[PDB]
């Protein structure tokens, strides 16, 4: 049981990181930012779509 | 392959194979209610998950003295699903019954058509503040169960004691304290709600915290002692 | 008529007017209570609690009875005061900076909702809160007084602000009204009173408000206003933490000639005197300090260590006993000289140790007489009771319960007198 | 004196001689028992009619009003112009006041200890007054009550 | 249905399958005591035509 | 101002008159009209709360609510402006031509403009809007109307040509 | 898409067998366990075994 | 010595012997919790007259 | 104004509700509609839920309640369906919408703080 | 339970079989399943029958 909860704990990290990386290619005003720590993310324009 | 040991209570048995289990000798066999899994040893056997029943908390978190018996008549307050109230009535058997009471129309539903299977359970479908709807069809409870939300726990356990309560008989409730105030501590919270019971007639003897199973409940157990 | 008290505690006490007993602990569901409010015609209390939520609890059908009937709208703010409009509006303050407008009406799906939020200018190096909420009847408006220091009149239709004043410089405390709405007064916590006023016709037209004056009369502090306007007289009452009472007139606000009601009203002796070895004793809360004079020394000390009443009546005849008396139980002693030291030995006997005590005298140093908080008079003589001579109850006795107690008793070498508020003297011999 | 019970086989009247200082006797002795049942045992008991449909009807005006056949009790529920009840509801014993019989009945006063004696006792009473398990009766009113108050 | 049950309905059950069994007897109790869904006319009518259906 | 704060100081004093306030926070505010008599006639200021919570006061009298109403929708408000009579762009130039405003426009931080028609809005008091731009995609900054009421330039200021 | 569809359906299955697991598991409890008594004497003299 | 005897008086003041895993405290008589009102609240009473006595005025 | 839909909120939690709503859709961590949200909620990695309570008729949003009790996840109303989709930032009328779990965020305080609100008013 | 579930479960709830193992063997998911026989899926016709 043990073994399952770590291997559904990896499998939906991977799972968020793909699904951030889908919805990077729809539409809109992407805009890149380094989080100090060291992190890469995304923040979108105040834009609403049609 | 499964072997059985019986516990300090009636009805109650420990299964001990390729797992341990709290389980319960069934009235009626090869019939589900909320989806659980069976045993048998030929005598049929039905488990109780003590996340889902918070009794099943009670039993294996260990109290002394429940005042459940096979041929005995009790009361519960708060059975939506109708499951840990039909696994009363497994355990009570065929002799004893159990009249349970709801509110909520959903799991209102839900009881009333375990109460069309199953005929030691007796169902009233009512708001519990107002015991005179239900004096007219109950009699003379043994021990009581209450899980119910409301935060005027005492109010309605001591309107129910006053009028259905079996002298020198036995009562147990429920607390959570994130429901009842939700910024204190848990013992705390405890000891101001039996101060409440014990100014209104029922003398706890114990209550217990169902800590890996439950956020912060407890239960008290007590009776009911020289009242009316 | 029945007398509502909350304490820091979580419960409510009313209690027992013709006695003086705790008659009822309601206890709250919701944690610690930190206000209370009576709705008009006296029908149902309520009170806010640190929780964030407004308990309703109706009283209806006699003293004693204390239902939980209804739980307002919560929110996370902890709930400092409330005031009732009608049967249909509870209006609280609290220490979000803001004040909650509640319903409670009934017959309308709209009870138990919070229906309007007015919000409050905070301060800057602080965290600012709502002191006090007063409902305005004729025109229909509400006052708040708030920890900056300033005093804002709302109105209460459409729950938006017509005045505002910054009156007086720390955190406002106290705010009332006289009844027919013209001067309502606010109190602060810099020992000043501002009188705010409508009652000329050009400011009721406007229905504008316009602060007309103020008064410094406190020593240290103010922590609490009440008004009263009626043909007999028209005055308000203020205590202050400066530990007194004072008195002002409410046509008169800036005319009226004030008056100090003092610190210790001797209706209540902590001392007593007696000649046998020059003793003077002196009981406090659960503490008995004794000396003996002729220059002085103190002698004992008793903080009786199981109960913790304070020590209501008290006595020492000729000799070394002690009586001490609590409406609960009682403590006897017996004392003992060696000298610049005494010596105390607690008695035994369940009558006294279970009966109540009002007040208590000495015939010798062996019979005493003991008035019951029930009106009734044993003897003890270091069981045997005397009747007693009814009064009539009357209309006023049915309404305000504690006239007809035995107040006051005092016993000579034999005879001894008895005497209730209604106008009763009476006379024993035991 | 006379007291209520709305039993889940019918519906009865019974004597008892006086009220508040009996019912100080009662809860210093337990007279929940077969004794004072007996002592104040049967006066009129009245067995419904076996139709759940007029058990339905009964029990609802039972909890909304007095009933038919608690009128069918009251023709003869009289032996003094103003003859005192004891019943276990405020809004019923209203009711029975402003209504035409307009004559005394106690109110929801400490005769609850009276009520649960009396509730001890009926069980004594199953040859008594309605002679059978009672309880079967209580199992089949309580569903139809049921499947009538919620829709289904 | 377990309703329309009546003494010449017993008798018409002992020209049947028998009373002398006991058989009458328990099912008209079960009867009065049972506590399934009386069935409405149309579930009436189907379950009959599928019980002619099936003696046919 | 600060929170609801709306003060008014007149101008060729430099004096303070008065200050009326709501709470939430302040976004926008405007000016109507409306004549009464030969030469006599009130002003109406219209202020609107972030949530969209549009209160009307008057200032003849000092600083008494007249009535508050919600908009439809409204998540994000940003700017409101009346037109089709006088208004602080279209001002007139002596007091008989000053004529009521019929048009209330309130432009919002989608995109959308919720229109009004006041001689309606004001009785029904909870009203419908007479229609719903939904052109842009981005907040809105600027709402003009025509001198003479036809014409409604909308506009905003984070991308170009829109 | 397909590959978010696909991490999603076996990290599904994986949470249904770590709940199937939980249900047919069986942990122990340890709560705090108090006892009321009437005399302080009784209750210096309690002794859980007696 | 007389501190440990001051600690004593806790000991026979206090309520509560852990033994173990369990523990035991007990009833409050009937007539304490009759009559009188309960104790008050520390903490909230203490933030309430910090709340007025703090220094950010400065009182004496 | 829609007496079966149950828990309400009031003017100050409308506001913040809905902020924290635009602040979702600028970080794009939050789904919309009603199916989707039934979808999220069974695979049971939504944070919380917001229902409108002036859809017609009011069952399309009223079978969720059922599954967020089931998993203990708490839903608060908004009173415009109009409100609710400009705050998200689509032109059609929304009615429901789930907050979705990003522990990489900028707006988990605020997400927690109107949490335990929402919480605390649904005891 | 049926009330529970969702709109495009609505839409599979036929084809599983083809559907689990279309999804682990990474293809095309099914359209139709059991909503074909529907009479308005019989009016339609191909990428119309889809939408």
């Amino acid at each position: 049981v043990k073994q399952h909860l770590q291997r559904e704990t990896q499998l939906k990290q991977v799972q968020q990181r793909m699904d951030a990386q889908r919805e990077l290619l729809k539409k809109g005003s992407k805009k890149k930012i380094v989080d100090s720590s060291g992190k890469i993310s995304f923040k979108w324009k105040k834009q609403r779509k049609r | 392959k499964v072997v059985i040991e019986p516990h300090r209570h009636a009805g109650v048995y420990i299964a001990r194979g390729k797992e341990d289990l709290l389980v319960t000798k069934n009235m009626a066999p090869g019939e589900s209610v909320y989806g659980e899994k069976r045993i048998s040893v030929k005598v049929e056997y039905r488990v109780w998950n003590p996340f889902r029943s918070k009794l099943a908390a009670g039993i294996m978190g260990g109290l002394d003295e429940l005042f459940i018996a096979p041929g005995k008549k009790v009361l519960y307050l708060g059975a939506a699903s109708g499951t840990s109230v039909s696994h009363v009535s497994d355990v009570v058997g065929p002799e004893g019954v159990v009249y349970a009471v709801e509110f909520s129309h959903r799991p209102g539903r839900e009881l009333i058509s375990m109460a069309k299977k199953r005929p030691n359970i007796i169902p009233i479908i009512e708001d519990a503040r107002h015991p005179q709807k239900y004096r007219m069809l109950i009699g003379m409870v043994d021990c009581v169960f209450a899980d119910v939300a409301q935060p005027d726990q005492a109010r309605i356990i001591a309107l129910n004691s006053h009028m259905f309560l079996k002298d020198q008989g036995g009562v147990v409730i429920s607390i959570k304290a994130n429901c009842i105030d939700s910024t204190v501590d848990a013992e705390t919270v405890f000891a101001r709600e039996v101060q409440k019971l014990r100014e209104e007639r029922i003398k706890p003897l114990e209550q217990l915290t169902l800590e890996p199973y439950e956020r912060d409940h407890c239960i008290v157990v007590g009776r009911y002692m020289r009242s009316g | 008529l029945r007398l509502f008290s909350i304490g820091g505690s979580t419960v409510v006490t009313e209690w027992d007017l013709a006695t003086g007993l705790p008659l009822r602990n309601y206890d709250c569901n919701s944690g610690v209570i930190w206000s209370i409010s009576i709705n008009d015609s006296q029908d149902k209390l309520s009170v806010g609690c640190d929780n964030g939520t407004v308990v309703l609890i109706d009283i209806s059908g006699g003293p004693g009875v204390l239902e939980h009937d209804t739980i307002l709208m919560r929110q996370e703010a902890r709930v400092l005061t409330l005031a009732w409009k009608k049967d249909d509006f509870v209006i609280g303050g609290c220490s979000d900076g803001r004040i909650r407008i509640w319903s409670a009406q009934k017959n309308d799906e709209n009870m138990g909702r919070l229906l309007h939020t007015m919000k409050v200018d905070k301060a800057k190096k602080e965290s600012t809160l709502v002191w006090s909420v007063i409902y305005l009847p004729r025109t229909d408006q509400i006052a708040s007084g708030d920890s900056t220091g300033s005093i804002k009149f709302w109105d209460f239709q459409f729950a938006t602000l017509n005045q505002s004043f910054k009156a007086h410089d720390a955190d406002v405390l106290c705010l009332t009204t006289d009844t027919d709405n013209n001067y309502v007064f606010s109190a602060g916590v810099d020992r000043k009173i501002f009188q705010f006023s409508q009652n000329t016709n050009k400011s009721q037209k406007n229905n504008r408000w316009v602060n007309s004056s103020n008064r410094l009369l406190h020593g240290n502090d103010i922590r609490a206003i009440c008004a009263y306007q009626s043909k007999g007289a028209d005055f308000l009452v203020s205590g202050g933490v400066e530990k007194t009472l004072v008195i002002n007139s409410l046509t008169s606000f800036s005319n009226g000639n004030y008056r100090k009601m003092p610190t210790v009203e001797p209706y209540s002796k902590n001392v007593l005197v007696n000649k046998e070895q020059r003793l003077v004793v002196s009981w406090s809360e659960s503490t008995v300090k004794i000396w003996t004079m002729g220059n002085y020394k103190l002698v004992c000390k008793l903080t009786l260590k199981d109960d913790q009443n304070i020590s209501t009546c008290s006595l020492s005849p000729d000799g070394q006993v002690l009586v001490v008396g609590r409406p609960s139980t009682t403590k006897v002693f017996h004392l003992q000289p060696v000298g610049n030291k005494l010596k105390v030995t607690k008695l035994d006997n369940d009558l006294l140790l279970r009966t109540s005590t009002k007040l208590v005298k000495f015939i010798d140093n062996s019979k005493i007489v003991i008035c019951s908080c029930e009106d009734d008079v044993f003897i003890v003589d270091l069981p045997q009771e005397v009747e007693l001579l009814e009064v009539t109850s009357t209309k006023s006795s049915i309404k305000v319960p504690y006239i007809n107690r035995i107040n006051h008793l005092e016993v000579d070498q034999n005879i001894a007198v008895i005497s209730r508020g209604c106008g009763v003297v009476d006379i024993l011999d035991l | 004196a006379y007291v209520l019970t709305e039993t889940s086989a019918g519906y009865a009247l019974l004597k008892a001689s006086d009220k508040i200082y009996k019912s100080s006797s009662l809860i210093q002795d337990l007279d929940s028992s077969d004794k004072v049942l007996k002592e104040f045992k049967i006066a009129a008991f009245s067995k419904f009619n076996s139709a759940a449909n007029a058990l339905e009807e009964a029990n609802s005006i039972i909890e909304g009003k007095v009933s038919s056949q608690l009128e069918k009790l009251l023709e003869e529920i009289k032996k003094d112009k103003k003859s005192t009840l004891i019943v276990s509801e405020t809004k019923l014993a209203n009711a029975i006041n402003k209504l035409g019989l307009n004559f005394n009945v106690v109110s929801d006063a400490v005769t609850l200890d009276i009520y649960r004696a009396i509730k001890e006792y009926l069980p004594e009473l199953l040859p008594g007054m309605s002679d059978n398990d009672l309880s079967k009766m209580s199992l089949g009113l309580a569903h139809s009550i049921g499947r009538h108050k919620l829709k289904f | 249905d377990k309703a329309s049950l009546n003494d010449d309905s017993l008798h018409d059950l002992a020209a049947l399958l028998n009373e002398d069994s006991g058989i009458a007897q328990r099912v008209i109790d079960n009867a009065r005591i049972s506590m399934g869904q009386d069935i409405s006319e149309t579930d009436m009518e189907n379950v009959c035509v599928f019980a002619q259906r099936v003696a046919s | 101002g600060n929170n609801g704060w709306i003060n008014i100081l007149h101008s060729t004093s430099g004096l303070w008159l008065m200050g009326c306030k709501i709470e939430g926070v302040i976004t926008d505010f405007c000016i109507d009209y409306q004549p009464i008599s030969r030469g006599k006639f009130r002003t109406i200021l219209i202020a609107v709360n972030a949530y969209g919570e549009v209160w009307e006061f008057d200032l003849n009298k000092n600083g008494h609510v007249i009535r508050r109403w919600k908009d439809q929708g409204g998540v994000g408000i940003t700017k409101i402006q009346v037109g089709g009579g006088t208004t602080t762009t279209c001002p007139a130039l002596q007091i008989s031509k000053i004529k009521q405003n019929r048009w209330l426009a309130v432009g919002s931080e989608s995109g959308f403009v919720n229109l009004y028609d006041r001689n309606n809005a004001m009785t029904s008091s909870t009203p419908t809007p007479v229609a719903a731009l939904d052109q842009l995609t981005t907040t809105i900054s600027n709402l003009q109307f025509s001198p003479d009421g036809q014409i409604l330039c909308m506009a905003s200021r984070a991308v170009k040509d829109a | 898409t397909q590959d978010s569809n696909y991490v999603r359906t076996l990290r599904q299955i994986e949470l249904k067998k770590l709940e199937k697991g939980a249900k047919q598991l069986m942990f122990k409890s340890s709560g705090n366990h108090t006892i009321f008594v009437d005399s302080r004497e009784k209750m210096n003299e309690f002794t859980p075994e007696k | 010595i007389k501190t440990k005897k001051r600690k004593t008086l806790k000991n026979l003041r206090k309520d509560s012997v852990k033994r173990g895993k369990f523990r035991v405290q007990l009833l409050s008589t009937t007539q304490d919790s009759k009559t009188l009102p309960p104790k008050k609240e520390s903490s909230i009473i203490r933030s309430k007259d910090r709340w007025l006595n703090r220094k950010a005025l400065n009182k004496g | 104004p829609n007496p079966k839909a149950f828990p309400l909120a009031d003017a100050a939690l409308t506001q913040q509700i809905l902020d924290v709503v635009q602040q979702a859709a600028n970080l794009r961590q939050l789904k919309k509609g009603a199916n989707e949200a039934t979808k999220t909620l069974n695979r049971g990695i939504s944070e919380f839920i917001i229902m409108a309570a002036d859809c017609e008729p009011i069952e399309i949003l009223l079978h969720l309640p059922l599954l967020c009790e089931d998993k203990n996840v708490p839903y608060v109303f908004v009173p415009s369906r109009v409100a609710l989709g400009r705050a998200c930032g689509v032109s059609r009328p929304v009615i429901a919408a789930s907050i979705t779990t990003n522990d990489a965020s900028a707006i988990k305080t605020q997400i927690y703080a109107v949490k335990d609100k929402i919480e605390t008013l649904l005891i | 339970s049926l009330a529970k579930s969702p709109a495009s479960t609505i839409q599979i709830l036929g084809a599983e079989k083809a559907l689990f193992r279309a999804l682990k063997t990474k293809h095309d998911t099914p359209k139709y399943g059991l909503l074909y026989h529907a009479s308005l899926v019989g009016q339609a016709t191909g990428k119309n029958k889809g939408k």
